[PDB]
RNA sequence: CAGAGGUGAAAUUCUUAGACCGCACCAAGACGAACUACAGCGAAGGCAUUCUUCAAGGAUACCUUCCUCAAUCAAGAACCAAAGUGUGGAGAUCGAAGAUGAUUAGAAACCAUUGUAGUCCACACUGCAAACGAUGACACCCAUGAAUUGGGGAUAUCUU
C-alpha cells in the first residue's frame, strides 16, 4: 500500500481489470487481424467468412480461427 | 423460410405472372424461369403443368403450404394455385 | 344496431322452451348453420344439407361427417393414429 | 388378421362374408385388442363396452 | 423316506421368507422357486394374545417348530428373504424379525445369502389418513 | 413476533413459489419437502450378539465377506420429530448452529 | 400326508455357466390326465451368480439370475436365460447427495429374436483437484452419454446369439466398454447395468435347446436309494 | 393349511365355499421415490422419468442498426392454488355426508373397518387464500469474508 489513489488518474493495475463500459473513459475490446490472398477478420465475427474456404468459425465469444493460415494482428 | 424470401425479391424486383392460365401461356413460350406450385392443386391439374415443365426444362418447386398460403406470401389478398417468374431481379432463385 | 343481448337466433322461440335448453341448442344452431374451411380448393364455403352430409359452393364436391360440424374432434385423433401405423 | 393392433375400426363383420353387422351407428366404432396366429382369431372392444 | 437322493452330507437348499410387521410375523419355506412351499408358521399359531402375536418370543418359537419338521424334508440350508410392510406403508421391520432369524442359525440350519425383498414404489398413491396425519 | 429468519424451511423469499408436499414417514401429514427434517439412515440388520450366531452357521458371511444393511431415507413432520428426539427445542443463543455432514 | 405324493428334480442351467445342476425342487406326481410336465414347464429359478461361477471373485456376489424352464427331460429340468439384476442393498449404497444420478434404458433384439431390455446407470465425481461443493452435470452432456450409450448397445448385441450376449452381460465385459468411452465426455465415478430383462420370445425350437446345453450330467432322482 | 386384520387393549371385518402368505403374469387408473440442495425456470398462480416435435423467454458477446421512441397510473382488458358449478368421459387410491365398532358421565369428535359426492381428463364458469417477504413500481450512493447458478476474457490436473 502506502500510495494515495486518485479517482482521475487510476492505476493500470486497477484499471486494467475493469469491465468495459466501467472505465473512466468507455471503449472497445475488439480489434483486426489479416490473415493469408489476404484478407481482414473482426476478432468477434459471428458470420461466414470466406477465402477457397471458410476461415473462422462463430462462437459465444471470440471467432476461432482455422489451422493452416497464419495471422497478426492489425494496429489502432 | 428460403423461398418465401425470394418471393418477395421478385415480388418487387422481377417480373411474374399469377394463374394456372397465364403460367401455361409463358411455358409455351420460351419466358419461363420458374414454376410454383400449392400443395392444394388438383392432381390433374398438377400432372398437366409439370408435363409442360419438363418438355420445356424449366425448374419446378413444390411449395409447402396451401394456395391460401402462397398468395399470402406474394403479398397479394387472393387465392393462387401456380405462380410463374419470368425475369428474376436480384435474387438467386 | 344489435337487435337481441342473449338470445341471437333462438329469439324466434319467443319465451317458451326454458333458458337451459335454449342455450345447449344454440351452440349446435350456430353451428351447423356457418360456413367452414375447405381443404380442397381454399375458400370458406361447406354448408351442411342434412344431417352429416356436408357440401363445398366453390369445389361442388360433398364430404360425410359431423352431425352438426364438419370435423369431430374425435375423427382428428383417429387420422393421426391411422396415419401413423401406416408409417410403421 | 392384416390390421395393426390397437387400430379403430368400424361396419365389422361377426362371421366371415356377413358383409357388416357390427358397430353401425353414427360415430361409433370398434377398437382391436390383440391377435391369436395360433388360433387365428382376433379380439375386439365393441361399442357397448364388451370384449369379442 | 422322504428326500432327494444324495449323500449324508451334502446340502440342500430352499428360501424362508420372513415377513415381519408390527402385529405378525410370518416364517414361510419355499423351494427356489417359490412355486412349492414346504411349511409355513406365523407368530399368531404360538400364542393366546392378540398383543402378542408380535413379540420376538413368539418368532422364536415358530423358527423352532419350522426346523423341527423341515428337517424330515430332507432341507438342511436356507437362503433368506425379508421384508417390511413397505408399499406406502413403514420401512423398518418389526421386532419379530431379529430373533426369528437367530433361532433358525441356533437350530441347527445353515444359512446361506440375506437380502431385503421390502417392496419400494418409484412414485406412489395415496396413502391413508388425512393431510394432518393421524391424531391420535 | 418473528422467530426464525427463514421461516422454518429453505424457501428464500425471491426463489420459488411452491414445493411439493411429502408425507410423514411416521404420523402421515403432508409437510413441504423443503421444511420436513429428513434424515439419511444406514442400519445393521442384526446386532452384535444376532450377527455372530447366523455368521458362524453361515458358508458365506465371515471375516471377508460382511453381511448387508438396510438404506433408509426418512422425512419427519416437526411434531414427529420433536417426539422421537430426532431434535430438540434450542436457546435462543444455539438455534443458529447449522451442520453441514453427518457427525 | 403331503409328500407321499411328492417327486424331486434337478435344474440344469445352460452351458455358459460351470455350476449346471444348482437347485432342487419338488412337484405332485402324475394322477389321472394331470400331467407334471405341463405344470413343471414354465417356472422360474433364481440363483446368486457367485454360486453359479463359483470361480468368480467378489463383484459376481452382487447379480442374481434367473431361468425358466423349457422343457423336461427324466428327472432334469432345462432352461433359459430369464433375466439378471444386481441386489437392493448393493444398488442403494452407490448414491451421494451431491453428485447428479444418469439413467437410461436400451430395447434391442439380438439375431435369433429374443427382445430385452437394458436399464444403465450411471454418476458423477468429482475430479483430483477439484474444490468445489458439487460436481453437478450440464443437461447437454447428460444427453449427450445417454445417446453414446444407447449407440453402442444395439450396435453390440444386434450381431450376436443369445447364448453370447449372455456371456457379455455375465463376465462383464460389455459395461467396461461403456465406462473407457463415456468418461471422456463426463468424468464418471461408476457405471453398471443393473438389470437386463428378455421381453418377447422366438418359437420353441427342440434342437436350438439342445445345442444350448452342449452335455447333459445325468440325474440320480429316479434311482432306487 | 388355520387362522388373518386392527389397537393402548379390543371389537365391527375376511376365512376349509381355502382367507393371510409365496412365484411368474394380466387389466385399469393415478403418480414419477432415493439423487432433491437456505439449487434452477416462471409475471404471479405454479413447474421433476425417457425420446421425437412446435412456438417462445432471459443472460452473455459485439467498433451491427436506430435515435428519445421512456417511468407510473383512474377507465378498460388478460391470467389466477384448493374447494364449488354445468355437460361429456373415467373411476385404481384416498375420502366431506352417511353406516358400524370402540373410548367416555355424555362423545354427535379424536382411534378402527368402510363408504357417496369428490379426487383424474376435455370444454365452459366462478375470481377467493397466512394469493406472505404479512414489506408497491422505476432510478442513484453505499464496508468486509467465504460460497453458489448461467455466459465471457487471461494463464499448473485427468480422460480421449
Ligand atoms: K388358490
Ligand atoms: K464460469
Ligand atoms: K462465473
Ligand atoms: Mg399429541
Ligand atoms: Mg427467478
Ligand atoms: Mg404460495
Ligand atoms: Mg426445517
Ligand atoms: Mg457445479
Ligand atoms: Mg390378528
Ligand atoms: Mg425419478
Ligand atoms: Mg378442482
Ligand atoms: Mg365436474
Ligand atoms: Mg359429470
Ligand atoms: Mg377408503
Ligand atoms: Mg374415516
Ligand atoms: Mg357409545
Ligand atoms: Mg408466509
Ligand atoms: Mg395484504
Ligand atoms: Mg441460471
Ligand atoms: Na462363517
Ligand atoms: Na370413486
Ligand atoms: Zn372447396
Ligand atoms: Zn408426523
Amino acid at each position: 500500500g502506502f500510495f494515495d489513489a486518485d479517482l482521475s488518474y487510476p492505476t493500470v493495475r486497477t484499471e486494467r481489470m475493469k469491465h468495459k463500459r466501467r472505465r473512466l473513459v468507455q471503449g472497445p475490446n475488439s480489434y483486426f487481424m489479416d490473415v493469408s490472398q489476404v484478407t481482414v477478420v473482426y476478432s468477434h465475427a459471428t458470420t461466414s467468412v470466406e477465402c477457397s474456404k471458410k476461415l473462422c468459425r462463430p462462437t459465444g465469444g471470440k471467432a476461432l480461427l482455422v489451422e493452416g493460415c497464419g495471422y497478426r494482428r492489425k494496429p489502432d | 423460410d428460403t423461398i418465401n424470401a425470394k418471393l418477395q425479391l421478385v415480388m418487387k424486383s422481377g417480373k411474374y405472372v399469377l394463374g394456372t392460365q397465364q403460367a401455361l401461356t409463358t411455358l409455351r413460350q420460351g419466358r419461363s424461369k420458374l414454376v410454383v406450385i400449392a400443395n392444394n392443386c388438383p392432381p390433374i391439374r398438377r400432372a398437366e403443368v409439370e408435363y409442360y415443365c419438363t418438355l420445356s426444362k424449366t425448374p419446378i418447386h413444390h411449395y409447402s403450404g396451401n394456395n391460401l398460403d402462397l398468395g399470402t406470401a406474394c403479398g397479394k389478398h387472393f387465392r393462387t394455385c401456380v405462380l410463374s417468374v419470368t425475369n428474376v431481379g436480384d435474387s438467386d432463385i | 344496431a344489435k337487435r337481441t343481448v342473449k338470445m341471437g337466433v333462438m329469439g324466434r322461440y319467443g319465451t317458451r322452451y326454458g333458458a337451459n335448453p335454449r342455450k345447449r341448442a344454440k351452440k349446435l344452431e350456430v353451428s351447423q348453420h356457418a360456413k367452414h374451411f375447405c381443404s380442397f380448393c381454399g375458400k370458406f364455403a361447406f354448408r351442411r344439407k342434412a344431417v352429416g352430409i356436408w357440401r363445398c359452393d366453390g369445389c361442388s364436391k360433398t364430404v360425410a361427417g359431423g352431425a352438426y360440424t364438419l370435423s369431430t374432434p374425435n375423427n382428428s385423433t383417429v387420422r393421426s393414429t391411422v396415419r401413423r401405423l401406416r408409417e410403421l | 388378421g392384416q390390421i395393426t393392433e390397437g387400430c379403430i375400426v368400424c361396419n365389422v363383420e361377426a362371421k366371415p362374408g356377413d358383409r357388416g353387422t357390427l358397430a353401425r351407428a353414427s360415430g361409433d366404432y370398434c377398437i382391436i385388442i390383440s391377435h391369436n396366429h395360433e388360433t387365428g382369431r382376433t379380439r375386439l372392444k365393441l361399442p357397448s363396452g364388451q370384449k369379442k | 423316506a422322504y428326500g432327494p437322493n444324495v449323500k449324508k452330507g451334502d446340502l440342500v437348499y430352499g428360501v424362508v421368507h420372513i415377513f415381519a410387521s408390527f402385529n405378525d410375523t410370518f416364517v414361510h419355506v419355499t423351494d427356489m422357486s417359490g412355486r412349492e412351499t414346504y411349511v409355513k408358521v406365523t407368530g399368531g399359531m404360538k400364542v393366546k394374545a392378540d398383543r402378542d402375536e408380535s413379540s420376538p418370543y413368539a418368532a422364536m418359537m415358530a423358527a423352532q417348530d419350522v426346523v423341527a419338521r423341515c428337517k424330515e424334508c430332507g432341507i438342511n440350508a436356507l437362503h433368506v428373504k425379508m421384508r417390511a410392510v413397505g408399499g406406502v406403508r413403514t420401512k423398518s421391520p418389526g421386532p419379530g424379525a431379529q430373533a426369528a432369524l437367530r433361532a433358525l442359525a441356533r437350530a441347527g440350519m445353515k444359512i446361506g445369502r440375506i437380502e431385503d425383498v421390502t417392496p419400494i414404489p418409484t412414485d406412489s398413491t395415496r396413502r391413508k389418513g388425512s393431510r394432518r396425519g393421524r391424531r391420535l | 413476533t418473528t422467530k426464525r429468519r427463514n421461516h422454518g424451511r429453505s424457501k428464500p423469499a425471491h426463489s420459488r413459489g411452491r414445493v411439493k408436499p411429502i408425507h410423514c414417514f411416521n404420523c402421515g401429514r403432508l409437510t413441504p419437502k423443503d421444511k420436513a427434517v429428513g434424515r439419511f439412515v444406514v442400519r445393521r440388520m442384526l446386532d452384535a450378539a444376532s450377527a455372530r450366531d447366523v455368521a458362524e452357521a453361515s458358508p458365506v458371511y465371515g471375516a471377508n465377506f460382511p453381511m448387508p444393511r438396510l438404506y433408509m431415507k426418512q422425512r419427519f413432520c416437526i411434531a414427529c420429530a420433536i417426539h422421537s428426539r430426532t431434535v430438540r427445542a434450542r436457546p435462543v443463543g444455539n438455534r443458529k448452529i447449522r451442520y453441514t455432514k453427518k457427525v | 400326508e403331503t409328500m407321499a405324493r411328492k417327486e424331486w428334480y434337478d435344474v440344469v442351467a445352460p452351458a455358459n455357466f460351470e455350476k449346471r445342476q444348482f437347485a432342487k425342487t419338488i412337484c405332485n406326481k402324475t394322477q389321472g390326465t394331470r400331467i407334471a410336465a405341463d405344470v413343471l414347464r414354465g417356472r422360474v429359478f433364481e440363483a446368486n451368480l457367485a454360486d453359479l461361477n463359483q470361480s468368480a471373485g467378489e463383484e459376481e456376489a452382487y447379480r442374481k439370475v434367473r431361468f425358466t424352464v423349457q422343457e423336461v427331460q427324466g428327472r432334469n429340468l432345462l432352461t433359459q436365460f430369464h433375466s439378471m439384476e444386481v441386489t437392493t442393498d448393493k444398488m442403494a449404497s452407490l448414491l451421494r447427495k451431491w453428485c447428479t444420478t444418469m439413467e437410461t434404458t436400451v430395447e434391442v433384439k439380438t439375431a435369433d429374436g429374443y427382445t430385452m431390455r437394458l436399464f444403465v446407470v450411471a454418476f458423477t465425481k468429482p475430479q483430483a483437484n477439484q474444490q468445489s461443493r458439487n460436481c453437478y452435470a450440464k443437461q447437454r452432456l447428460v444427453k449427450w452419454l445417454r445417446m453414446r450409450i444407447t449407440k453402442m448397445i444395439k450396435r453390440r448385441l444386434s450381431k450376436v446369439q443369445i447364448k453370447e450376449a449372455v456371456s457379455l452381460l455375465t463376465r462383464n465385459v460389455l459395461s467396461d466398454a461403456l465406462v473407457r468411452r463415456c468418461n471422456p465426455i463426463l468424468p464418471l465415478r461408476e457405471l453398471r447395468i443393473r438389470k437386463v430383462r428378455v421381453v418377447r420370445t422366438p418359437k420353441f425350437d427342440a434342437q436350438a435347446l439342445l445345442s444350448a446345453h452342449g452335455t447333459i450330467p445325468a440325474s440320480v432322482e429316479a434311482d432306487q436309494r
